[PDB]
């Protein structure tokens, strides 16, 4: 007796969570959708100021801090982008395992890793590692907005400009072909100047106002910011995958 | 403006009128409730005498 | 005698509502031992805060069972049950902690251990 | 209470770890370029 | 015990015509033990009756008063004991109370389903709280067509889940004070004709266009 | 200085018309709804005191 | 019975025979009382038939 | 007729033809044409683009963070922000104008000149 | 005994895709009911479609049902349903309405059927 | 009353294995010292809810400042109750311990 009666309780408890966990699959379903869009959604705008970063660039002083490497290389900014809500698979311990990848070829480069982290299980998981978490942003994981990139890119440029780092990176979760959600480590900061072809032979001159050097470094920070969110709409969709 | 403040005092006065309309009902209603009440109480009553 | 016709209305409403807030509780208590209070609803969180109040309301420290927490005991209206359970109900004490709650008797004594712990009714 | 908080005076209570993670491939580490199209390899 | 059971339980009848027509109806109760309806009694009085109203103590928590479990209830006599009007009132009724039961876990996602899912819901959700009912005061059969049209017509999806029985009980009232040509003639003809529905629907709008929710707000469409 | 004041005035006109056109449907509502709420004053008033009545006698 | 859910859901003919089952103070013997008083306007007719 | 294309960061303001786009770069107001050569030049803080089409009336939309870009194609306007005109409320663009923080009452200032004032 | 070698290859094969499509109709059926179909795939959609032609195509004109309509039964032979079978689980009918599906013989019925809502092979 | 101990809770390292929840003395604070008595006054029900909160709070994001509170005095608690095999104290060190 009363082996039947636990069984029976051991029942109706799996068959709960059975109910929430099918109801939280289907939800997330229709969120991944939206999470696409908004990716799909925010495309145009990347495309265009990268033509136009080009543009500018082809008749530039690229000499800009952000696009020069610096000799003696002492620190890396690095941007983890994980989630605020748990419910997912191995998202959080991939990138988790991307970040300690990159940390391990920043120290042997003779970097120190300055962390940032994007989401709350980045921060359980460095706080409980007794790691330096210079900042932290939480709440937009599922739904990021263009503003909460504006802040996390302008905070990791005001470091790379000056207590200061020498390299910027991000370990996000890229999403692809809705089926490949993949943890991957991008360097956005310094960039590095590929030369790809002429292309068009002799073409029109393009005007500049008020020269092109003016507006190259009005837009690099901007292209920083629309790589940050683009990173974090992947690592939407990809936690919501 | 001079035909919204007239539709706007005709509408005022109407709703005025359905508010008496609809609380005619509303008392008459009430005094018919009450009657089935009293009319309830002389056989609960006979149903105890009984 | 738990019917309207005995106990009144408002009796028969207010035990009737502890009744459905602790059902809920207990077909929640599920998902909250795997999944955690996270994965409710807002409605849902709310309802488990009122109950775990509730069901630590319910506890009295009694008269004959001094011996064993050394605490005298308490007797409580059934007027003063019914308009506190009804407070409870409506969430008029979702700030007070969980605890202040255990082993009291009415409102007073409410008030007096929620002030012990730092709080207000 | 005093010779407990004396005693807590004198008492005594008991960094990152390795994690022994090997360097990622720094092929696999993107770099954001700037496409220019001036010929200067 | 079997024997004992159905020597017993097959006595309840309906006679032929040559016989006198009379006949017996048969309400056996049976108590179960942490709702064990595969113990030996109960398994045998399932299987000699024509049908079963299963009884939870969770759905009367719940506040689900009958506390009969809709979903494993069954009739197997069906829709030839049940008058054309509660037949047609009626027909409606148990798919969408499985459709509310199946949609139950996206309560607090209406805005991440399917607009006839969101309607699904506040659909079954209203027809949960229409077939509750106080104790030891049942309804003549005119007044349950009238409630479960309010139902399953429509009129209750601008109420207030928490209106619903207030909004049946004064509805009623409404209509046996003033409008008891309807339900005369539904319990004469035993049907709900065309002109009898058109005739409530005019009632209904005109008790909405009257009736007072709790939230202050109006309950018309 | 009249002209521009004529203006302004149209414009004006607009607004408060426009303004005073919600304000009709909102005050209708806002009284029937009083009357309603009346009304629903009623019909329970007298089921108390038919209650009280039913269960004295 | 004049419940109706019952009525609706699984209606009871005359001559059929529909189980009450349940635990216990689950509402059983109401459903029947219920039922056995929702024959008095079938009583109050006088025919034989109803 | 040239054809404008309104971007913003997340979505796209605005898309058509048009016959005359007016504009205000950091160094001055610019006018742009059918045929133009290719430009790119930055808008100021609290610009507002005005777009005229020849049955419609003109489009005014205050711009927060805008790039412009004359090409062969036409033009492209990037933004952060973007407003139409029938879409603000000059009271709240009125009492930020008067903000103390740059960037807000810039964006105040934009929605001012799209609603009409300043 | 549906077994290869009691029924044949060609009858075990048909079957078997029939068996594959409606599991996958049941296993969408969930997500048309709680998101909608238009969420879905566009191989999604297909199936969806030809696998109701399938569920209603497995109905019959019952030698049952000839009391009330009129019309007699019918007798497929096993081959004819294979060969149906076969064609429905190819495409051969995605454009013919789903009506035309419901309570026919075999595929000589469903010509006839079909051709009565307007629309042939 | 019993003492009900448990496998689990000796894996654990809870030793002795009491069951706080389930065991009880049906004489109570009438079988200690009046020291013990004032200082273990509401010590078993402290306990009991301390597991009841732990069980619940298991796998909380987020936890007030009473309920953290109660969590941490109830850990502390747990380890002092600990003891070793063949290893008693005196009442007066118990009081002192439970004092602390
Ligand atoms: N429809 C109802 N609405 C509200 N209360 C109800 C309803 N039906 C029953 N109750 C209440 O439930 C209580 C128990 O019901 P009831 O006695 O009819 O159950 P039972 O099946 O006879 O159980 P037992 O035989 O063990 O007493 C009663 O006090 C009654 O007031
Ligand atoms: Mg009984």
């Amino acid at each position: 007796a009363a082996t039947l009666r636990e069984l029976r309780g051991r029942i109706r408890s799996a068959g709960s969570i059975k109910k929430i966990t099918k109801a939280q699959e289907l939800i997330a379903t229709s969120r991944i959708a939206r999470a696409q869009a908004r990716l799909e959604s925010a495309r145009p705008y990347a495309f265009e100021i990268t033509r136009m970063l080009t543009t500018l660039a082809a008749e530039a002083a690229l000499d800009h801090p952000l696009l020069v490497e610096r000799p003696e290389p002492k620190r890396a900014g690095v941007l983890v982008v994980s989630s605020d809500r748990g419910l997912c698979g191995a998202y959080n311990a991939n990138i988790f395992r991307r970040s300690e990848e990159l940390f391990s070829l920043l120290r042997e480069a003779g970097k120190q890793p300055v962390l940032y982290v994007v989401g709350r299980k980045a921060q359980n998981y460095y706080s409980f590692r007794n790691w330096n978490i210079t900042e932290s942003w939480m709440g937009f994981s599922e739904q990021p907005t263009y503003e909460n990139a504006a802040e996390i890119a302008s905070t990791l440029v005001d470091a790379f400009l000056l207590e200061g780092v020498d390299e910027l990176h991000i370990v996000y979760t890229e999403f692809k072909s809705m089926l490949s959600q993949s943890a991957e480590a991008h360097r956005i900061a310094p960039m590095v100047v590929e030369y790809v072809e002429e292309d068009i032979g002799p073409r029109t001159l393009y005007s500049f106002e008020p020269d092109a050097t003016m507006l190259f470094e009005s837009l690099l920070p901007r292209y920083l910011t629309t790589r940050v969110y683009a990173a974090l709409l992947e690592s939407a969709a990809s936690e919501l995958a | 403006l001079a035909e919204a403040s007239q539709a706007h005092t005709k509408a005022l006065e109407d709703a005025k009128s359905e508010a008496h309309r609809v609380v005619e009902e509303a008392r008459t209603d009430a005094e018919r409730i009450a009657e089935q009440l009293e009319a309830q109480a002389d056989v609960e009553a006979e149903r105890i005498k009984m | 005698i738990l019917d309207p016709s005995v106990v009144g209305d408002e009796h028969y409403r207010v035990a009737q509502e502890v009744i459905r807030i602790l059902q809920r509780y207990k077909d929640l208590q599920d998902i909250i031992a795997i999944l955690g209070i996270d994965e409710l609803s807002e409605e849902d969180k709310q309802l488990v805060n009122r109950a775990r109040r509730i069901e630590r309301f319910l506890s009295q420290n009694m008269m004959a069972a001094e011996q064993f927490t050394g605490q005298p005991g308490s007797t409580v209206p059934v007027k003063e049950t019914i308009e506190a359970f009804d407070r409870l109900c409506k969430g008029d004490f979702d700030h007070v902690p969980e605890q202040a709650f255990f082993l009291i008797g009415g409102l007073d004594d409410l008030a007096k251990k929620a002030e012990s712990l730092g709080a207000k009714l | 209470t005093e010779v407990i908080k004396n005693f807590k005076k004198g008492f005594a209570a008991t960094v990152v770890p390795d994690e022994h993670v090997e360097a990622l491939d720094e092929d696999k580490l993107a770099k954001e370029a700037v496409k220019v199209k001036k010929p200067a390899p | 015990v079997f024997y004992l059971h159905s020597r017993l339980l097959e006595r309840c009848a309906k006679l032929s015509d040559d016989l006198g027509g009379g006949s017996l109806t048969g309400l056996p109760i049976i108590e179960t033990k942490a709702n064990d309806i595969s113990a030996y009694i109960p398994t045998n009085v399932i299987s000699i009756t024509d049908g079963q109203c299963f009884l939870e103590t969770d759905l009367f928590n719940q506040g689900v008063r009958p506390a009969i479990n809709v979903g494993v209830s069954v009739s197997r006599v069906g829709g030839a004991a049940q008058i054309k009007a509660m037949k047609e009132v009626a027909g409606s009724l148990r798919l969408d109370l499985s459709q509310y039961r199946e949609l139950e876990a996206f309560a607090a996602f209406a805005s991440d389903l399917d607009a006839a899912s969101k309607a699904q819901l506040e659909r079954g959700a209203r027809l949960v709280e229409l077939l509750k009912q106080p104790q030891s005061q049942p309804m003549p059969v005119e007044e349950q067509v009238v409630s479960i049209f309010l139902g399953t017509g429509g009129h209750l999806d601008s109420v207030p889940v928490e209106d619903v029985r207030r909004f049946e009980t004064e509805l009623l009232d409404h209509m046996r004070a003033s409008e008891e040509e309807i339900l005369t003639e539904i319990r004469d003809s035993q049907k709900l004709t065309e002109e009898a529905a058109d005739k409530l629907t005019e009632v209904i709008k005109n008790f909405k266009k009257g009736f007072a929710a709790t939230g202050g707000g109006s309950v018309v469409p | 200085r009249e002209r521009d004041a004529m203006v302004a005035k149209t414009l004006a006109d607009n607004k408060k018309s426009d303004e005073q056109f919600a304000a009709a449907q909102a005050d209708y509502d806002e009284a029937m709804t009083e009357a309603r709420v009346q009304a629903s004053s009623l019909r329970d008033n007298a089921r108390a005191d038919g209650r009280k009545v039913i269960e004295d006698a | 019975t004049g419940i109706k859910a019952i009525d609706a859901m699984t209606p009871i003919g005359r001559g059929q025979r529909q189980l009450i089952i349940g635990d216990r103070k689950t509402g059983k013997t109401a459903v029947c009382v219920d039922t056995i008083l929702n024959q008095r306007q079938n009583w109050e007719s006088g025919d034989p038939k109803k | 007729e040239l054809n404008v294309e309104i971007v913003a960061v997340d979505r796209n303001i605005w898309s058509g033809t048009a016959k005359f786009l007016f504009t205000r770069t950091t160094v001055g107001e610019i006018g742009i044409l059918p045929r133009h050569i290719p430009l790119v030049a930055q808008l100021v803080d609290d610009a507002m683009v005005r777009v005229e089409r020849e049955g419609e009336k003109d489009l005014r939309i205050a711009v927060d963070g805008g790039f412009l870009s004359v090409t062969e194609e036409g033009v492209s306007i990037l933004a952060e922000s973007a407003e139409f005109e029938s879409e603000i409320d000059e009271a709240a663009a009125k009492q930020d104008s008067e903000s103390d923080d740059p960037r807000i009452a810039a964006r105040g200032r934009a929605r001012l000149r799209a609603v009409g004032a300043i």
